[PDB]
């Protein structure tokens, strides 16, 4: 229930609500209001900060507000004192040129490692994080791997008589934004969805 | 003198020798690390066995472990990730352990069956004897160096 | 029935006649295609006399003047078929117990076939 | 005095004295890059990448990703699929706990109890080779259900191991509860505060070892775990003693689940027959053109699930586990991020062994049960 | 215990085998689907046109070159799965550790069912003059590996 | 413009728009089988069905979105169950008789049938799904039967779109294919066996399925397995857009690349089937002469031996001679290198006596909106694709509206079987040209004689009636275009008069140069100077060659560096230093189109060997002479072109030039401009690239030449054996030789050796 109170609130306050039929619901917060508004969330009974995950929409078909975007997952654990089970995600589109964003280390200690990762893989900084140091990628790895314009870094696989295979040019699979091997693509391969 | 019988039969006895004083010094990484513990449990070290994905961060480290080893030494590579680039053909992994240390035997599989790691050292073994060749048919140097 | 089995047996024959006429009158025989229900048969069984399903007696340029085919084992309303391309002539041969290979009531003997083949070769071959 | 002690985890233990100042971990040594390369594979192809992160209770990873994609493009897993998928899931959970329990048997000396646990494990892995033809990384879970049905010799053998385990799990609880050394070795160290654990995200079943009742399989039910005889083990105060027991208590229950699901195992289909999500029954590939086309297409460029972003939490032996997938309507995912339980679990380690002795710092980390392919990935 | 053979289950993932129909034809029609489905880009296939006089496979098309880089190969049996003829099936051999990287790419005649042992197992028994003792046994040969002779006495 | 609501999206769109293109423009979709970019829509297969409302009042029967026009305030539903159910069925019908070849079928995963099958087929109703309803004997016929050496036809696959047959009557105008019987039995067939038209290859790129297939690349790789490399064909001046498929360092197949500004989606056969030679026999290591024979040598070794033959050399005796397809960069470098290295003789292989930069380049766009076409040469050979634009021109077609998805799927502008106007063009050439068919005003002349016809046109003489009707046409001509080629551009006289005719009337021109990058090398100044020595003139003493010149130009010279790509016999007998060079396929750099457009060149991953582009070799041979060159690599050479202010890709470079260096014509033989190039005679192209020899049956048999004889002939450009053909259109007593080179449009001495 502690979630309806989040919605009834966001509804009034011009906060856009996303929702897919499967059970996951978002709530975009603009840049400014994020910092404080989120603190308010924990204050509201949001125990546990499960995940945080950076996204890069550079190669995404349908355009988006700003290039990168970060999701968080606030929850009220049902094994505690008055925990419902109210889980939900919250999103924030972060400008391609201003990778800045306030840490959440303040209220959650989980964001310690998690914010570090999202800095490591995508270029996103975090205002006031104890130490913004590379977590996963070797020290001398220049740049940020997980973002779409960073080469996956593949070697051609090798075979006998100078037969090679550059996977990138061999894949039969289609990258959404890719037209396909015919002139175009349509129908149940622009996306499919069965009906329960 | 080096190519005479006297020297040869010596070095052929010497080799046959440490062909059994082989001291498997495992250097496991991911999933392969858990399938090698199922062969060393069934029963200064040369012969380090690389078993798992060699990260690029982990690379300069295994490197040192190898350097600071005796001189008569060998390197088996365990499974896809060690041997080849594995199935992870990316920025995060080395595409052949031979890039950092010289490999004497490769052992395919993922993870290779334990019983195959056995057969694998048997190959290493029967090679330090200088008793092993490749498909082209050439005699193979017992040490990688 | 098991007349199905006999049909394919006859189709093997019809092919043997074709190969004969081919090397005989100096004109190209060609297997056009093999049964899909063989190619993509996997562990599944197969006890048919051949793999060959569509065949032709082509001319100098390759253009066929006779076309014979039998229906795949897994199909319905089975028939072995003759077709003189370009000349709108289609023959459907069935199989009757004791009588033999027939196109309706009339038997399809090596004689009758060879006749058809010639008429076609002489009038319909381009080279 | 900074001592640099460094599974495939490096620790910077700042330490003047015999206490422990702060433990500053440095991982990244098993960074294989999964999250990036999966953005370059079929949704089918990805099922081979999923068991290679938590190589112990891998199946939980398989199911976690399968569920996320299933919902996304909306498919329905048959009766017998869902059933097999928990018999398979929990059978693997036992495998990951057998290891954890086994490494705690050595640090306790008990060496014949260990020579058993390593045999148990191998008997479970024998089962995975019966059905999926692999010791692990089994390509069995499919987006619609499972690659193929289980063999004749799976039901019998699962009975053998599902018969000697009942009292056997108690024997393991026995040795650790009647704690000779164990009491004095763990009972106090590794203080996990019930309300700081829920601050660092120590969700991994070592959460409940310190007094929380948050098991995802009950909290936010998934593959029909919603319908089972289910006991969530609890711990009194967040030490390491409790953490070694809780995880043994979990085996008691996972076995009940296996027994209970094995009962409702009636014959049928194994994957959703819907042609847009599933390749055509092997056999008619010799008749239907539509079949040949679908098959040829299905294995070359995979299916295309709708645009959108989904996520669904499951619980591996190491805690909450979820795949957050971003589909752009392509043959491959646009983004996959993995909620690695052992990654967030590892933040509750500086605190875990804060100011404790140092010889205690081994069984202090091992009682958190991190798997490096999980944290790193 | 390399003195007493290992007993693998029927379904084990071992060195790939290329199967034939009873007709003597190679089941494989050089379609390159197996390769297209490989998660490690471990298969290279060059197809070629059959010779109506001296066939190889049933189609108009067969596999001139079929190579599998046994190092890259992760043994998923996704290839066996995608194959639409049942030509490539996962064998039993696993004793295949070898010396030079490139000696580990298996060729067509390294995998046909009428082959016994692995690339190195054979190579040894060549300059040895002593037959190939496969270090494994199974309950039975899979149906799908029809033709593949192996130690099955159970 | 018109208001049209697709499903939930509303879109503006010109009046004569296809409901289909409406849908795609809005960003939707519909099963598309028979309609095609640039071909007449007919509602044949019936896949692009939709529902239509038009007031909401729902039309009773579904419509063929590809042949129904848009109207103001029109709703077009493409999602209703009623619709899906219909497409589903239509697909079922298409698959009903198909052959089950996919895994074995060369159409790979690039097949319109598969995709749409998966895309729309198998209807979801609202139990064990049924993949196939039809359990009867499929249609069995002919299979894998090659129409020519370049196209292999599989009748069984064909779905009876009308694409191929329709294409033939429309684009090339050569009806050599068409359905045979009727009903379920109809099929594609021919009675013109060779597949005559020089534009057959395109049916391979249109055919929705695997019926019409590129035999040149049969059974090499599956379509995804290929490594695509978009680039430009530089066999001739039109610079069509191509894609080169390559796998493991060998060139497998060539295809068209859509580039509507220039060539549309079409490619001549020579461009598409003449790739046999590139990846086959080739020179892979630099050679230098030791003991009166050439031997492999390192580039290190070569460079020193290069220094040696040039130590004793005065910087004016240096000769630089590029290839007809030298990049814009290779030309700019060779320019400055001959600037600092004060020399007069630098030239390029195909150099026209009359610089094409003379005439103002005319866009292919302009050609369609012009009002008359005065042609002096055979477009079908000199610049093939022109033929195809002139086909659109003779149909009064004009550049289609661009939509959100570019060039339109169903252009209602194009009706099937259109009438071709013969009053829109005039064709003058040394033979019965192919496009003489759509030319009312048309006449045959004899070699190098355009000079007098061009004169007549000006108004200073009397020519035939034809030339007269041509004059009066060009007179009453509002905004015409002059197309002229070999003879015209190769003889100062005519060339000059041509320019004049085109200055007086404010009209643009199409230079059908025999040099691929002619207009581009001319802009860089790779033209000989005052002195003399041109590409066929043996003047200079120390020279660099980018091709095999006439034997006469080699014999004598002191030092010769041949930067060939294949070992020519003339090289291994006259060359001092031979270095390996890349083909245009594997190069990098820009070119200048015959319309002045600049087109890119990408590098295919073919087997270079140890070769490098003239960009290096030039710079290297610049050191062994004195001055360090200004150009190292491409990234840096770019700066020097962007310096001269040459536009980026696709832009057109305006550049005139008034200067002409004439030469006499030894009128015995005429090297007849041909589509195919000489160096293409390999594999399947082996025959279509053999030289020919024409003559009038009287003079033909008067010089003892049977109607089907294999004859040996000698020109200053070399000895070649050629078929001999009788032709009543060939002026009496001259002999037409297949000028397979870029030395076409030339009159030469020579004879038939016996
Ligand atoms: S080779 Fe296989 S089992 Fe071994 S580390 Fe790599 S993915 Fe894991
Ligand atoms: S088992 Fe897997 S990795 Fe090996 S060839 Fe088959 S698909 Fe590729
Ligand atoms: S093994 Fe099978 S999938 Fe692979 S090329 Fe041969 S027929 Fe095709
Ligand atoms: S034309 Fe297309 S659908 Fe037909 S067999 Fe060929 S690849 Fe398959
Ligand atoms: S051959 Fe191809 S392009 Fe021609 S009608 Fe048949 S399907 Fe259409
Ligand atoms: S017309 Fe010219 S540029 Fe175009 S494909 Fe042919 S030779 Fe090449
Ligand atoms: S009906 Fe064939 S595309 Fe419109
Ligand atoms: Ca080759
Ligand atoms: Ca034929
Ligand atoms: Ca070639």
């Amino acid at each position: 229930m502690r979630l309806e109170r989040v919605l009834e609130e966001a509804r009034a306050k011009g906060y856009p609500i996303e929702d897919n039929g499967l059970g996951n619901l978002w709530v975009v917060l603009p840049r400014e209001r994020f910092k404080e508004e989120m603190a308010h969330y924990k204050a509201m009974g949001f125990n546990f900060l499960a995940d945080i995950v950076g996204l890069d929409y550079l190669t995404y078909p349908d355009p988006r507000p700003e290039r990168f975007a970060v999701v968080y997952e606030l929850v009220s654990l049902p094994g505690w004192k008055d925990g419902d089970g109210s889980r939900f995600f919250v999103r924030v589109y972060v400008p391609e040129e201003d990778p800045r964003l306030p840490t959440v280390t303040d209220l959650w200690g989980s964001a310690n490692f998690l914010e570090r990762e999202v800095y490591d893989l995508f270029g996103i900084v975090f205002e006031g994080h104890p130490d913004l140091r590379k977590i996963l990628t070797p020290e001398d790895l220049e740049g940020h791997p997980l973002r779409k314009d960073y080469p996956l870094g593949e070697t051609p696989t090798l075979f006998r008589e100078g037969r090679y295979i550059i996977p990138a040019e061999f894949r039969a699979a289609l990258t959404g934004k890719d037209p396909g091997l015919t002139f175009y693509k349509g129908g149940s391969r622009k996306g499919y969805r069965s009906l329960w | 003198e080096r190519e005479g019988i006297l020297f040869t039969t010596l070095e052929k006895l010497v080799a046959w020798g440490r062909s059994n004083s082989l001291w498997p010094a495992t250097f496991g990484l991911a999933c392969c690390a858990i399938e090698m513990m199922a062969s060393t449990d069934a029963r200064q070290a040369d012969v380090m066995i690389v078993a798992g994905r060699l990260s690029k961060k982990m690379a300069p480290v295994m490197r040192r472990v190898w350097e600071q080893m005796p001189d008569p030494k060998w390197v088996i590579s365990m499974g896809a990730c060690a041997s080849s680039g594995g199935m992870f053909n990316n920025y995060a992994i080395v595409q052949n352990v031979d890039s950092v240390v010289p490999v004497d035997v490769y052992v395919p599989g993922c993870p290779p069956r334990p019983e195959a790691l056995i057969y694998a050292v048997m190959q290493l073994q029967k090679k330090v004897r200088g008793q092993a060749y490749n498909e082209r048919g050439e005699r193979l140097p017992p040490v990688a160096a | 029935a098991s007349s199905e089995r006999e049909l394919y047996e006859a189709w093997v024959e019809l092919l043997s006649w074709m190969r004969e006429y081919a090397q005989a009158k100096g004109v190209r025989f060609e297997k056009e295609a093999d049964f899909p229900d063989f190619i993509y048969r996997m562990e599944r069984p197969y006890d048919l006399p051949t793999t060959i399903m569509t065949a032709s007696l082509s001319d100098g340029l390759g253009e066929p003047f006779l076309l014979a085919d039998v229906s795949p084992r897994h199909a319905k309303l089975k028939r072995i078929g003759l077709r003189l391309p370009r000349a709108h002539i289609h023959l459907h041969a069935h199989y009757e117990p004791g009588k033999g290979l027939v196109t309706g009531k009339i038997p399809l003997t090596k004689e009758r076939f060879f006749a058809l083949a010639d008429r076609a070769r002489e009038a319909l071959a381009f080279a | 005095m900074t001592l640099n002690v460094g599974g495939v985890l490096r620790l910077m233990v700042t330490l003047s004295g015999e206490e422990v100042l702060e433990v500053v971990p440095h991982i990244g040594y098993l960074h294989t890059g999964f999250e990036k390369t999966m953005e370059h594979r079929t949704y089918l192809q990805n099922i081979t990448y999923t068991p290679r992160m938590d190589y112990l209770h891998s199946f939980a990873h398989d199911l976690a990703y399968a569920l996320a994609v299933e919902k996304l493009l909306g498919a329905v897993v048959p009766p017998r699929a869902e059933t097999i998928r928990v018999i398979l899931n929990e059978l693997s959970r036992l495998a990951s706990h057998l290891v954890f329990l086994g490494t705690g048997l050595l640090d306790l000396g008990a060496l014949t109890p260990f020579f058993y646990a390593f045999r148990e494990r191998e008997t479970i892995l024998d089962l995975f080779e019966w059905v999926t033809g692999q010791r692990f990384h089994h390509n069995y879970i499919r987006i619609g259900g499972v690659k193929e049905d289980l063999p004749e010799e799976f039901v019998p053998e699962l009975k053998k191991l599902l018969e000697v385990l009942p009292h056997r799990i108690d024997e393991y609880e026995a040795l650790f509860a009647e704690s000779p050394i164990f009491y004095e070795r763990a009972r106090g160290v590794g203080v996990i505060p019930p309300e700081v654990a829920i601050d660092l995200g120590l969700t991994g079943g070592s959460l409940r070892a310190s007094g929380v009742n948050y098991d995802v399989r009950k909290a936010y039910p998934y593959s029909g775990y919603e319908t089972y005889t289910f006991d969530v083990p609890l711990g009194e105060r967040g030490d390491v003693f409790d953490r070694m027991l809780v995880r043994i208590r979990e085996m008691r229950e996972s076995v009940k689940i296996i027994k209970q699901a094995l009962e409702r195992l009636e014959p049928g289909p194994v994957r959703d027959p819907n042609p847009q999500i599933t390749p055509p029954p092997r056999h008619l590939l010799e008749t239907s053109m539509e079949a040949v086309i679908y098959h040829f297409k299905h294995y070359t460029e995979g299916f295309h699930p709708p645009k959108g972003e989904v996520y669904v939490p499951t619980e591996s032996a190491r805690g909450e586990l979820g795949y957050y997938i971003v589909s752009d309507g392509g043959s491959m995912p646009y983004r996959v991020k993995v909620r690695a339980p052992s990654f967030v679990n590892l933040q509750s380690l500086p605190y875990a062994c804060k100011g404790e002795q140092v010889p205690d710092m081994v069984a202090i980390i091992a009682s958190l049960d991190p798997v490096m392919g999980d944290v790193d990935r | 215990y390399p003195d007493a053979p290992v007993a693998l289950k029927p379904r084990f993932h071992g060195r790939h085998v290329l199967t034939r129909h009873p007709n003597g034809l190679e089941k494989c029609i050089g379609c390159s689907l197996c390769a297209a489905a490989c998660p490690a880009y471990a298969i290279y296939v060059e197809p070629a046109e059959n010779d109506p006089e001296n066939p190889v496979s049933a189609g108009e098309r067969y596999a001139k070159v079929y190579e599998i880089n046994m190092l890259r190969c992760i043994f998923c049996g996704l290839c066996e799965e995608a194959c639409p003829t049942g030509a490539i099936v996962l064998g039993y051999d696993f004793e295949m550790a070898d010396y030079e990287y490139s000696d580990l790419v298996y060729g067509k005649e390294d995998m046909l069912v009428d082959v016994v042992g692995t690339k190195p197992q054979r190579r040894e028994a060549k300059r040895t003059g002593k037959p190939v003792k496969v270090g494994y046994v199974v309950p039975y040969v899979r149906p799908e590996l029809e033709g593949f002779k192996a130690p099955t006495e159970g | 413009m018109v208001r049209v609501k697709v499903n939930d999206r509303i879109v503006e769109v010109p009046p004569g728009t296809s409901v289909m293109d409406a849908v795609f423009h809005a960003g939707y979709d519909v099963p598309l089988f028979c309609s095609e970019k640039h071909l007449s829509p007919i509602g044949a297969c019936r896949m692009c069905l939709v529902r239509i409302g038009l007031p909401i009042q729902w039309q009773p029967k579904l419509a063929a979105s590809c042949v129904t026009a848009v109207a103001d305030g029109m709703v077009v539903d493409t999602l209703s169950d009623v619709v899906r159910e219909a497409q589903a069925g239509m697909v079922e019908f298409t698959l009903l008789n198909h052959p089950l070849d996919c895994p074995t079928c060369d159409k790979g995963g690039a097949c319109e049938l598969q995709d749409r099958t998966v895309e729309y087929g198998l209807y979801e109703k609202y139990e064990l799904p049924v993949y196939t309803r039809f359990e009867f004997t499929r249609r069995h016929v002919d299979k894998h039967h090659p129409l020519s050496p370049f196209v292999i036809l599989d009748r069984e696959r064909c779905i009876h779109c009308k694409r191929c047959v329709r294409y033939f009557e429309e684009v090339p105008g050569d009806e050599v294919l068409d359905f045979i019987e009727r009903g379920v039995h109809t099929f594609i067939g021919t009675m013109d066996f060779g597949l005559p038209s020089g534009f057959s290859g395109n049916i391979t790129d249109i055919c929705p399925v695997g019926a019409l297939l590129d035999l040149t690349a049969r059974f090499r790789a599956r379509n995804w397995e290929m490594e695509e490399t978009p680039t430009t064909c530089a066999l001739c001046p039109v610079g069509c857009g191509i894609t080169a498929d390559t796998r493991s360092g060998e060139l497998l197949r060539i295809r068209a690349r859509e580039v509507p500004e220039v060539n549309e989606i079409w490619i001549c056969d020579a461009g598409r089937f003449g790739h046999e030679w590139a990846d086959q026999n080739r020179l892979k290591t630099p050679l230098v002469r030791k003991e009166g024979r050439l031997v492999e040598a390192t580039w290190e070794e070569a460079f020193l031996a290069l220094k040696e033959g040039l130590k004793e050399a005065r910087g004016e005796e240096v000769g630089l001679y590029l290839a007809h397809d030298a990049t814009l960069e290779e030309g700019l470098l060779a320019s400055e290198l001959a600037k600092a290295l004060k020399t007069p003789h630098l030239d390029f292989q195909g150099r026209t006596a009359a610089p094409a930069s003379l005439f103002p380049p005319a866009s292919l766009e302009d050609l369609l909106q012009a009002d008359f076409a005065l042609v002096l040469g055979d477009p079908t050979e000199e610049a093939p694709i022109l033929h195809l634009r002139l086909s659109e021109f003779v149909r009064d077609l004009k550049p289609p509206h661009r939509y959100n998805h570019g060039t339109p799927f169903a252009d209602l502008q194009i009706k099937e079987r259109m009438p071709r106007r013969t009053d829109k063009m005039a064709l003058f050439a040394p033979y019965r040209a192919p496009l003489m068919k759509w030319a009312a005003i048309h006449e045959v002349h004899r070699p190098g004689e355009e000079r007098e016809i061009l004169l007549a046109l000006l108004g200073d003489k009397e020519g035939s009636e034809m030339v007269a009707k041509a004059k009066e046409a060009w007179e009453k001509a509002k905004n015409p275009v002059l197309i002229l080629g070999a003879g015209v551009l190769q003889d100062t006289v005519a060339a000059e008069r041509a320019r004049l005719l085109a200055e007086r009337k404010g009209a643009k021109v199409l230079a059908m140069t025999p040099a691929a990058n002619a207009r581009g090398l001319e802009a860089m100044g790779v033209l000989p100077g005052a002195k003399g020595a041109s590409w066929d003139e043996p003047g200079a003493l120390y020279a660099y060659y980018g091709f095999v010149p006439p034997e006469e130009a080699l014999k004598g010279k002191r030092f010769v560096v041949m930067h060939l790509s294949h070992l020519h016999p003339l090289a291994e007998r006259y060359a001092h230093v031979v270095l390996p060079a890349p083909t245009f396929y594997e190069k990098r750099g820009h070119l200048v189109n015959l319309e002045g457009r600049v087109l890119p060149l990408s590098p295919a991953p073919i087997e270079n060997g140890e070769a490098e582009g003239a960009l290096q070799v030039l710079a290297l041979l610049a050191e062994a002479l004195g001055v360090r060159p200004p150009f190292r690599l491409h990234l840096e050479a770019q700066k020097a072109l962007k310096a001269r202010k040459v536009p980026e890709a696709m832009g057109r470079l305006s550049f005139r030039l008034k200067e002409l260096r004439p030469k006499e014509r030894k009128g015995a033989f005429y090297l007849r401009p041909t589509m195919w190039k000489a160096h293409q005679a390999v594999g399947k192209a082996q025959e279509a690239a053999r030289a020919e020899l024409w003559a009038h049956p009287e003079t033909a048999r008067a010089e003892a030449l049977p109607e089907g004889a294999q004859v040996a002939v000698e020109t200053p450009f070399g000895r070649v054996e050629a078929r001999v053909v009788h032709r009543e259109d060939v002026p009496k007593g001259h002999l037409y030789l297949s000028a397979l080179g870029p030395a076409a449009g030339l009159r030469v001495e020579g004879r038939v050796l016996v």
